[PDB]
């Protein structure tokens, strides 16, 4: 190449790790006997996404923001050909801070608690954004932890309690006589002015588990026919 | 002949050689939390222990030509020693660095290479992957626990597999952590200062393994007949600026 | 100018843009940072530290730790070549899963120098002679032992040396995706061998079989680009962990 290419700016931690990514993917409705169909939640993890998780687990301490984007779709479900009118649908999107509380159903008060914050959302506009700063009583989240969570028969090996990161609801906001719609929202998860300490090998074996480290044995690497490099 | 040093700590002594070289973990040495000691220190007084500052040698194991290899788990694999044990019972908190002296007793007709390696957070997977490990198959204090082979099939123990170091990585990439190689035909030591290392000032002793400390030999013990058959391997750990929680009033 | 008007590209959502995002919590007061021993800044850290090759992935060595080791037996072989394997430090079998290997799997593009370091672990009383051969790219691997010490070569005593030292430059990536097949053998890559110069001999009491460890790293100053998704992970999109 020239004489000084020499380029390194992209293995940087934030041009590593700082890539939006699609982290889940539900759906909830606005009409259901099942009360749990009409709302839906997730625990805000990086551990679920294979990809995600490799790239964060060659560190063991880590600090970041994280940047929340929602791409919401809705569609109408089959049924009564009158409701052709489409009033324009309005969303909520429920951050739950570590410690706050949580709603069972879509009529909970934990809505409309005022220290969850939450955003209200149309459709037809540019997709909802909010920004969670880093959230843990201590001074770094842990990729790896070697110890159980407390001392008892009920403790869990490798489960810090430190790395909660709240979590995220969504519900409609219906008016009076809703019609059958049903949403699917995609969360894009980008971490943000990132620092990593303690480097860890790559992991090697698949992914068993979302909450441990379990795995099925390997082989060091891949097989070829020879140990010596022969003339072809 | 080489030069050799004596050392003492408290009523202890050892000797090392003058020329083995020493790793020090991420370039860190041993420290107390003395640059933070503004207004908190009022509401979270600590004290250290410097009496816990000795040589504390473990049993030795035997180096054979079917060995795996041995991991102990630190703080654990000292919690039945001294002061350093009994500081672990009554103080809720606490922190510490270690001296790690990894030594080997082998003649020149022997021969043998083995990683000698200090993990921070080291969790190990189950042999059965919808299972937990018991606490038991992790450490058993000053006892050392064993790699295997090949994998093993057990409910509730640990995957020990050695070329996975019970950790789902390739264990030729166990050098990223602080490390010293033992080759038999150039030395027969390692020495590794470990600085304290956790996502918080300070943890409980009993409930967190703050690294592992590993021997795992790449190239096998092998030597002729009528020699003696195995190596020993000998463990010295002194703790390091240990600091625990203040018993007394505000 | 108050008065504005809105560009194409308005209200979009771009997955790589970079906004001031709206914070959810405000009042929140953060823990202040402390100080962690072993702060990494780059990604190229990783790959500058040295991991063992595995040379002898051959059979079911890959399911050991025979994997690591080379082995070498006294008093045989003069003239014949002990080891040897391509220098494409990201495709072949024989690098891709050690720190530097796994590391350029995720980048298209790379190029610099590699490290590599040969440690001979027999008794201190085994003795002989090795050449470690460099052919350049294009070139392909040597026939035999003259043909290696004609090119670019290190006579390496391991009754003198325990370890040995190569740094190779002219090493960059030769494909835009994983091809393997090529893994063997690359047009555009060149070879380490190493060969028996002399056999290895020793005294009574130390005819033990020996053996050849191999470290890589990233010499210099090395370059990626283009960052993707890692090869070693694939249909666990699905699985959810």
């Amino acid at each position: 190449f020239v004489g000084g290419f020499h380029t390194r700016s992209e293995s940087s931690l934030e041009n590593f790790l700082g890539r939006a990514a699609n982290t889940y993917r539900t759906s909830f409705k606005t009409l259901s006997t099942k009360p749990s169909l009409k709302f839906a939640s997730w625990t805000i993890t990086t551990r679920k996404v294979a990809m995600l998780r490799r790239k964060m687990e060659m560190f063991t301490y880590m600090r970041f923001d994280v940047e929340v984007t929602f791409v919401i779709t809705s569609s109408k479900c089959k049924s009564d050909p009158s409701s052709g009118s489409l009033p324009v649908l309005t969303f909520m999107v429920q951050y739950v801070p570590p410690g706050g509380p949580v709603p069972s159903s879509v009529d909970s008060f934990s809505w409309q608690s005022s220290t969850n914050p939450s955003i209200f959302w149309t459709q037809g506009n540019a997709p909802p954004r909010m920004s969670i700063p880093y959230m843990s009583i201590g001074n770094a989240y842990s990729n790896y932890y070697d110890g159980y969570s407390h001392h008892g028969a009920d403790g869990v090996y490798g489960y810090n309690t430190l790395n909660n990161q709240g979590q995220l609801y969504f519900r409609h906001v219906n008016s009076s006589n809703p019609g059958a719609y049903t949403c699917v929202v995609k969360i894009y998860f980008k971490l943000q002015h990132v620092k990593a300490w303690v480097p860890r090998p790559p992991r090697l074996c698949n992914y068993q588990r979302a909450e441990n480290v379990n795995f099925k044995v390997q082989g060091v690497t891949d097989t070829k026919e020879s140990i010596t490099a022969n003339p072809g | 002949s080489s030069n050799v040093r004596s050392i003492t700590l408290g009523n202890s002594t050892i000797t090392t050689q003058e020329s083995s070289n020493v790793v020090v973990g991420f370039g860190v040495w041993p420290s107390y939390l003395s640059k933070s000691k503004s207004g908190s220190g009022s509401t979270q007084p600590t004290q250290p222990d410097t009496a816990t500052e000795r040589f504390y040698t473990l049993e030795s194991v035997k180096w054979q030509k079917t060995d795996n290899g041995w991991y102990w788990k630190f703080p654990d694999a000292l919690k039945d020693m001294g002061l350093f044990g009994q500081n672990m019972l009554y103080h809720f908190l606490g922190r510490t660095g270690w001296t790690i002296h990894v030594k080997c007793e082998a003649s020149r007709f022997f021969q043998g290479a083995l990683l000698v390696v200090c993990v921070p957070q080291a969790e190990k997977g189950c042999a059965v992957i919808t299972r937990d490990v018991n606490a038991t198959a992790l450490d058993e204090g000053d006892k050392a626990k064993k790699f295997t082979a090949g994998s093993v099939s057990s409910q509730n123990g640990v995957q020990t597999a050695v070329y996975n170091a019970a950790m789902g990585v390739a264990v030729g990439n166990l050098t990223i952590f602080p490390h010293q190689w033992i080759n038999l035909k150039t030395n027969n030591s390692a020495t590794i200062v470990k600085p304290y290392i956790n996502s918080i000032p300070m943890e409980n002793m009993y409930r967190h393994f703050n690294f592992t400390l590993m021997v795992i030999p790449f190239v096998p013990l092998e030597w002729s007949v009528g020699a003696c058959t195995y190596v020993p391997i000998t463990v010295t750990v002194a703790p390091q600026n240990a600091e625990y929680i203040g018993l007394r009033l505000a | 100018g108050n008065p504005t008007q809105l560009v194409p590209g308005s209200n979009m959502y771009l997955t790589s843009d970079d906004f001031r995002s709206p914070e959810a919590m405000p009042q929140f007061e953060v823990t202040p940072e402390m100080f962690i021993p072993g702060e990494v800044h780059n990604l190229m850290e990783i790959a500058e530290t040295d991991s063992t090759v595995p040379v002898n992935n051959v059979g079911m060595a890959v399911n050991s730790m025979e994997a690591y080791r080379i082995g070498v037996n006294p008093n045989t072989g003069s003239g014949t070549q002990v080891y040897g394997w391509p220098l494409n430090p990201g495709k072949s079998s024989v690098f891709k899963r050690t720190n530097l290997g796994e590391i350029l799997n995720y980048f298209a593009h790379w190029s610099g120098s590699i490290q590599l370091t040969f440690v001979f672990c027999g008794s201190a009383q085994a003795t002989g002679k090795f050449l470690l051969a460099y052919s350049p790219p294009g070139a392909g691997a040597p026939t035999d032992r003259k043909g290696a010490r004609l090119g670019t070569h290190v006579v390496w005593d391991v009754g003198l040396q325990s370890s040995c030292v190569l740094e190779v430059p002219w090493i960059s990536n030769t494909f835009y995706r994983k091809d393997k097949s090529s893994g063997t053998g690359f047009s555009k890559a060149g070879y380490v061998t190493c060969w028996f110069q002399t056999s290895i001999v020793a005294p009574a009491d130390a005819m033990s079989k020996c053996y050849i460890m191999c470290f890589v790293s990233a010499d210099n100053d090395f370059s990626v680009r283009l960052l993707k998704d890692t090869p070693f992970i694939k249909e666990q999109a699905a699985r959810r962990v």
